[PDB]
């Protein structure tokens, strides 16, 4: 930077998609409860189909 | 069963029968036979003693213990994997899988040639004498007493030495207590309804409890929070 000699970084650029200094509650994280419940009910479906 | 099975000797049933002056020719010998007919006809699995023995199978055959009455499970000794049942018609027979067993007498017939198996079974509890030992449950004791009173009165009714109203009362009273005695031994305790609760309430259904010794059957099913 033109005016700050201590301001530098590496090539690594990125971001966390979080809310208010927290750990990111991702799109998969908010859909993973309903995917785990879909796997449990379709298990009951498959044993009902079989018998 | 809610109450514990405290054991008493067979002559405790004879204090109760010989209170009746028409049952005064009863014996221990008659009390022995009518007890075993009663114990069998009720079929309560709480009256038997659970035993486990390891026997070795020589070639699709092994010798079964002497006290064995009913097998709970047979399993392999090295694996612990349980054996189901022999439906094969041509089992140890060659021409020119999932292991199994079959029991007829004092011989078990397995699907495995040379293996040791654990057999969890039920026997009868005996005394210092080699004689049956009965529960002290006054529901069991009352309906065993009414069993013997109904077998003795049935003989006496055939002889013409008992009124048909007397036998009809004994046949009725044994018929009530036999259901009360069945429900006394079958209906679970609070601690067995908890294992029944955990088996019944299962979001991911557990359908392979026979492979274990039904060990994890009443275990509680836990779901992670997400």
């Amino acid at each position: 930077r033109l005016n700050n000699p201590s301001r530098c970084h590496f090539g690594i650029v990125g971001s966390i998609y979080n809310l208010n200094d927290s750990r990111p509650f991702s799109l998969v994280d908010m859909m993973k409860p309903y995917n785990y419940l879909y796997d449990a009910i379709h298990d009951r479906l498959n044993k009902a189909i079989a018998s | 069963m809610v109450n514990n099975i405290n054991w008493v000797k067979l002559p405790v049933i004879l204090d109760r029968l010989l209170r009746h002056p028409l049952l005064t020719d009863l014996n221990l010998e008659t009390a022995i036979q009518y007890t075993l007919d009663f114990i069998s006809a009720m079929g309560l699995p709480n009256v038997y003693v659970d035993k486990i023995e390891t026997i070795d199978i020589k070639e699709y055959r092994g010798e079964l213990p002497c006290d064995l009455i009913s097998i709970n499970q047979v399993r392999l000794h090295k694996n612990g994997i349980a054996l189901r049942a022999m439906t094969d018609n041509f089992n140890a027979y060659p021409t020119h899988g999932e292991p199994s067993f079959k029991t007829q007498g004092r011989v078990i017939f397995t699907s495995i040639k040379h293996e040791k198996v654990d057999i969890s079974y039920k026997a009868i509890m005996l005394d210092d004498e080699g004689l049956p030992l009965i529960p002290d449950n006054p529901i069991f004791l009352k309906t065993l007493e009414l069993y013997i009173k109904k077998e003795w009165f049935t003989i006496l009714f055939d002889m013409g030495k008992i009124s048909p109203a007397v036998l009809n009362n004994t046949q009725q009273e044994y018929a009530f207590k036999a259901g009360q005695c069945n429900n006394e031994f079958v209906i679970p305790s609070v601690s067995e309804m908890e294992a029944i609760t955990n088996m019944w309430n299962q979001l991911i259904p557990r359908v392979t409890e026979f492979r274990r010794g039904f060990k994890n059957l009443g275990d509680k099913e836990y779901i992670r929070v997400h």
